[PDB]
């Protein structure tokens, strides 16, 4: 069961964006879907809900046509219509199949969210720069790399060690935020006799920007 | 609607501990629910129906409480379930979430492990010029950092960053980098990163010179 | 106790007799069952073919409407007041009757007074089912065999004659399993043991559903898709539902009886004045069945968009009531034909209706109306008529929706029992013990 | 006649209030009991698999605590049958029948204890018995144990409060409520004369288990086959001929049941002794055959879903067909309490999904999907062995929820019990009353 | 209720070629699909046919594994791969859902079905020639015009005048095949009075060879 | 497998006329089907299961027969009504086709409009000098058409094609090209394209001259 949304990202105050949400692995029928959104560092706020047939949409009590949601069981796809966008509208926004027990229900599997910035600033793929140690590095057991992803904007990047296969002793740090740009590093700390023997790539995804960027680390020439 | 109130906004406990949050409603509820939501990761259905287990849920995990006050406890917690609860209900429609509570794992010290790391050739190769230091895996999470450019301390354009405590080791890392232009970097020759933690009275020190 | 010892090694042994015989009158029951719904079929085309030549000037095609309807009304009910007096209404309790010993089965008579009767009733636009014609029909379609084989014995009478009726009530409503449980709980001697052979029923109502299935399928008579589930905390709602169509199941069974007797003054016995009140009610149906249809006709055709939530409020409430007059006045007027099947549809309607209300009412159920709509189709049965089982698997058989048997179930004892505590009585029952006593009178 | 007829159709359907209040409290017992039964069984099936785990290495050793651990269960159970409620033994059914009948005494004082922690033995022990049986029993003695406690008078009290249990009994057991008052009504029920059962009392009972079984077992069918396919008009007649086949096979299923009901009476000859020993010797050897080929062992449930799936080969499915048949007997015919109510159905899928292979390679032009002949046997030895065909055929219903298939579920079914008649087979529940019944005047 | 196969083209001998078939319009589960072709200018036979979970699929009697029927009920498209295709393979092909009345199943709902060419011949672009009367045509009631469409493989060309908005009086006769070359000629007639007052346009086309040429008829000096 | 043999491969009948074609089974059948096929577009279940119409099928349409022979029948044949006609049997395994039958709409018959054409000057331009020669509209199809070089016979290099018929007229259409050589084409002078038809016992003659 796999829900999977998008969508998301740098909107203008005040303009318009259309979420969606891709299911899969169940019968998209049968079920009531719903959206949930988390607004940084804060909880979650059940946005609405709609009916396998949309002969019922329910909305948490905002407004006009602030929200629409919508779905297309031929695509076994959930929307959501945002509009009038203020910042109160930047989150994470989950799409979640609901369902029940004995009948008071709730949010069954929720998908990975689709992020939502409202926000005047442009779309800025990011830069990445590899984090070799120096040479003038001291080859203990371990040996630490990392790779810089900056000057991006929005949130948020993905980072990766060889297309994940080294999960691992990898730390991806949070963000920060500095002139309207994101900048976060990534460390990886793999065995002394692993690199630089062995290939150390370092996978940066901007959705945002269609950005996919992979940074070799290489030793210092 | 119903005000779902999370009792202890965050609370820390030693993996082995008998651990309790609590969900006051404003009105009456019931058959209240529990997500479960790990850094980085989607909410889980946990506790539905107030107190079944969803398929997976560890049997340490129970939930409990009526009319307005319930709650989900972990009868001896475990270090993996470091993340941050959020109580439901929807007995009473629209469905409301609590604040949540995060809860965070009470483990044993864990020093450092600076890296530092001269601005990549690329990256100078535009005029910015970032020196990166990481601070992996330390706990206390509480510790300081400070830069030192040919000796002399730095303050200026220096930018700290923090994950949040593994699930698996319960460590804490931050990351220090400190951005100049390519100009200003080049007119000194030794970059250090002083890393000073509760494991030690001597801080932590990193560093190169460009020479 | 040395008898059951010789009874239970000697139990489930039918006469191979009975058996071969069970089969053929199914196969007829079945073939008849056809042409009948056919027929009906045939002059509700007909008459739709008519109201095309005249569709311009208005008046004229209300008119034609009007006659058509009127014209064949009378014609039947002709049919019935002249050659088979006892051919008319239901036919039902009846038979019910004649497995009781208490009346005859005059065949060689209503056969072909009851089927050309109703096919002028049913085939105008009346408010009545098939169930009725053919129930009886049926049964009578037994008795002609026993008689033209010479069939002897308690059993081969009550059996072939319980036969024809299940067959008659499978061939229906496609509902096999309903047909025998119809019987065993409703059509047998309530008091009394019988000699009626089960495994006789079935082979009869075997045949005719495969009889009906030759030539009706790939459509079902009523079409609802796959409804929503429902949560064990809505539950309790159903069983209000069925309280209210307990309270309402008598009262409408004083009225079906009442409206039967304030409709024998009109005519007070005069062949001639039936005929001419029949047609009257009959041309009213054919009527209504072009300004607002879904207040006449069989009714089968608005369950499905009932319980699809696609009439409004208003909108049910009307053809509940424009439905509850035109019922009364085409049963009661004791025109030939079942009301069994107008009274699923105000079951539905009326559920419907429940649902819409319980919807709004909780959003936190997340009720579709179509549900109550399907608890109700058949609670009407199941507080007027008192056969609830026959019902809910009445309404099983046809709606297929398994998972709302919960609901069914609650709405339909519900309803059975608050019938109970107000007073009702099983409409056939009662229409026999009428029947029974206006005879030893 | 006529006056009175008249005096009773105006009286019709009117249960004394009481009756149904009571009709009421039972299914409720009925179903909290079936619950903690059912419970208890998976619970022990559990424990016994943990240990299998703990001496997972050693194959012998493991090999070994199956069989100790389903014997000693096994016998624990044959032993409060035989020291303490020699009726509570086998199916159950029999002997509620005749009850029913006013031949038989309900000391649901006994039963109720013995009956209940006895299956929890034979059937968490995996043996090849339902729950029909423990339950069908437990639940009319509740029905009896209210109606004293009571001291409801009268025979509709007497006669409903026995059937109302009996339906709550077998509802709770297959969570099939529409099945469980067709039972009742179709077998249960004194079938020669006639009888004071309010059947809307029986209703009430079982609504009120389906209820409680439903606020413990939601989310989870017993048997989940997923809606088959359709069946067209010209292959009907297979599902006649697999009805006949029901048939000639359903009384001798009969014989086998009975006669192995002598045949191991010889063993024990009526010794306490010989019989918990023997009984420990079956259990433990099907909690053996629950690890080294499962499809023969327990309950049978698990095995229909995979069945009608067309997950089987035409071998396997005949192996477990065979070991099956041998298994069912041995630990019925043995008097361990449990039913063969459900085993029963099992031996139907399977048997019904091979005849299905042969008929879809045989005719490619139909279309054929061996699943659906699946389910048109299912309930079929039902039908022909215990002889009660309605009740089977929405047995199948309520459990499979296939509806489209009705035609050939019926045609195979009424095929089984015409043929099971004409073969000279009998009512295999009746069968064993009349053996009880004649064995209980024979020794005077 | 639609059915779009597509795949079909040309196929060197000995090779193979996946078809495809996007169903629409219903349920693909529930129903099984099969295939059916027509040789040019023949009669219809059966290929094979899939059940819903392809728990069952027939062919026609033929080799091997000469066909593959096969079905991603997940993307509603039926497939039929054929290998070792040789000329005998040259043909239209239909994917048809299949259904029946009383049993004795058939073809309910067929598609357009996609052509599928087996030859070496190699793929060559038309020549188009105008067909004008000669400078000795008694100007009659009607003009007949019309131009030759030569050397052209493999098949389809489509010819329309003035952009087909010359519907009437237009004959495009069938081509004929000589030394692996496609020939065909099409004959508009026109009012007299229409040319060459009037620009008479033959539009060919032949999408094989990105091929889009046309040409105008002028009367003979 | 069953040999399914339509009856009339091809037939003529005017509009308004009872068609009867026949589909003949090498063993027994039961319940067999009908499709139409109208040129250049995808079969069409018409009849099935001997002689149930599908939905949109015109009533003038019936089938019917038994065991060894089935027939589609047409009461009072329209236009729309030409199309091929292929039977289909599935009573057995696996399920076979007729060789259809064509139906095709008879009428009046009508003389060729022959028109002759010289190779435009960019053939030429190219070595080909393809002669065509068009004989549209005429009926029945049968029809001969004859070249004639310099008044000498010519057959080779000469390709005939027919049109189905039109649906506006139900007539034929054929177009016959001579193909030479520009060489070959430029030492003769007259070529004349001579069509025989039913509609007259002396041909039509159409030619030009080089000159
Ligand atoms: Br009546
Ligand atoms: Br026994």
């Amino acid at each position: 069961v796999r829900l999977l949304e998008s969508g998301g990202g740098l909107v203008q105050p005040g303009g318009s964006l259309k979420l969606s949400c891709a299911a899969s692995g169940f019968d998209y029928s049968r079920y009531w879907m719903s959206w949930v959104r988390q607004a940084p560092g804060k909880g979650l706020k059940w946005i609405g809900e709609i009916n396998p047939v949309s002969s019922t949409i329910n909305y948490t009590p905002s407004l006009k046509d602030k929200f629409i949601i919508s779905r297309d069981n031929a695509k076994d796809t959930l929307y959501l219509q945002i509009s009038k966008v203020r910042s109160e509208d930047t989150a994470l926004y989950y799409c979640a199949r609901l369902y029940y027990g004995y009948g008071y229900w709730y949010f069954d599997v929720w998908g990975a969210g689709t992020t939502v910035t409202v926000s005047s600033a442009k779309t800025t793929p990011p830069s990445v720069y590899p984090l070799a140690p120096g040479s003038a590095a001291a080859a203990a057991s371990m040996v630490t790399l990392g790779c810089l992803v900056k000057g991006y904007f929005p949130e948020p990047v993905t980072v990766t060690w060889n297309s994940g296969s080294l999960a691992a002793g990898v730390h991806t740090f949070p963000a920060v935020l500095q002139a309207a740009l994101y900048t976060l590093s990534s460390s990886v700390t793999v065995p002394s006799s692993s690199w630089p023997s062995e290939t150390v790539t370092c996978n940066v995804a901007h959705p945002a920007s269609s950005t996919k960027v992979d940074k070799k680390i290489v030793p210092r020439a | 609607d119903i005000v779902l109130t999370q009792s202890p906004a965050i609370m820390s406990a030693a993996p082995g501990d008998k651990v309790t949050m609590t969900c006051s409603a404003s009105s009456s509820v019931s058959y209240i629910h529990w997500y479960q939501q790990k850094s980085g990761t989607s909410p889980k259905r946990w506790i539905y129906d107030t107190s079944k287990l969803t398929s997976g849920v560890p049997v340490r995990f129970s939930g409990s409480g009526s009319g307005t006050s319930y709650s989900l406890t972990i009868n001896t917690m475990e270090a993996e379930d470091a993340a941050t609860y959020y109580c439901q209900q929807w007995s009473s429609h629209p469905q409301t979430f609590g604040g949540g509570t995060k809860l965070e794992i009470l483990r044993a010290d864990a020093a450092p492990t600076v890296s530092i790391f001269p601005p990549s050739s690329e990256q100078l190769t535009s005029g910015g010029a970032s020196v990166v230091c990481f601070l992996n895996n330390f706990y206390p999470k509480d510790i300081n950092v400070k830069w030192k450019i040919d000796g002399s301390e730095r303050q200026n354009g220096v930018l700290n960053s923090w994950t949040d405590q593994d699930s698996k080791d319960s460590t804490y890392s931050m990351s220090s980098t400190l951005t100049l232009t390519k100009d200003e970097y080049e007119r000194h020759n030794s970059y250090t990163c002083e890393a000073t933690h509760k494991t030690s009275t001597s801080p932590i020190v990193k560093s190169f010179n460009r020479a | 106790r040395r008898q059951l010892i010789r009874q239970l090694l000697e139990r489930d042994k039918t006469p191979l007799a009975i058996l071969f015989m069970a089969a053929v009158v199914g196969t007829l029951v079945g073939l008849a069952a056809v042409a009948f719904d056919k027929g009906v079929a045939w002059l509700q085309n007909q008459r739709m073919g008519a109201l095309v030549h005249t569709a311009d000037n208005y008046p004229l095609l209300l008119t034609v409407a009007f006659l058509c309807s009127a014209v064949l009304a009378m014609f039947g009910y002709f049919l019935v007041r002249k050659y088979a007096p006892e051919a008319g209404g239901s036919g039902i309790p009846e038979i019910e009757g004649a497995l009781e010993d208490q009346r005859p089965v005059r065949w060689w008579r209503v056969l072909p007074v009851k089927f050309f009767g109703g096919l002028g009733t049913l085939g105008g636009g009346m408010v009545l089912g098939r169930e009725g014609p053919t129930v009886q029909i049926g049964g009578n379609i037994g008795r002609m065999v026993l008689d033209i084989f010479r069939l002897k014995g308690d059993e081969a009478r009550h059996t072939l004659l319980a036969t024809g009726a299940a067959a008659g009530l499978a061939a229906a409503f496609n509902a096999p399993l309903a047909g025998i449980l119809f019987i065993i709980e409703e059509m047998r001697p309530q008091f009394r043991y019988t000699l009626i052979s089960i495994k006789a029923v079935f082979i009869g109502v075997i045949m005719s559903t495969i009889m009906y299935r030759i030539f009706n399928h790939e459509v079902a008579l009523i079409d609802v898709g796959k409804l929503s589930d429902a949560p064990l905390n809505t539950l309790w709602l159903y069983l209000i539902l069925g309280i209210i169509f307990g309270i309402f199941g008598p009262i409408f069974n004083k009225w079906v009886l009442g409206m039967q007797d304030l409709l024998h003054r009109v005519h007070g016995g005069n062949i001639t004045k039936w005929v001419l009140m029949g047609g009257a009610i009959g041309g009213l149906c054919g009527l209504l069945g072009f300004v607002a249809p879904a207040t006449s006709g069989g009714g089968f055709n608005l369950i499905p968009i009932a319980t699809a939530g696609n009439f409004s409020m208003g909108m049910l409430v009307f053809i509940f009531v424009a439905r509850v007059i035109t019922t009364l006045l085409c049963f009661s007027s004791g025109a030939p034909g079942g009301i069994f099947a107008p009274m699923l549809a105000l079951g539905t309607v009326l559920g419907t209706a429940f649902g819409m209300v319980a919807v709004e009412l909780f959003p936190q159920y997340h009720l579709e109306a179509g549900t109550f709509a399907i608890a109700g189709m058949g609670a009407l049965l199941a507080a007027s008529i008192r056969a609830p089982l026959t019902g809910i698997i009445l309404v099983l058989e046809m709606t297929d929706n398994y998972q709302l048997i919960l609901p069914m179930i609650i709405t339909g004892l519900g309803a059975t029992l608050l019938a109970q505590f107000t007073g009702g009585k099983p409409l056939e029952s009662a229409i026999l013990a009428r029947t029974l006593a206006k005879q030893e009178a």
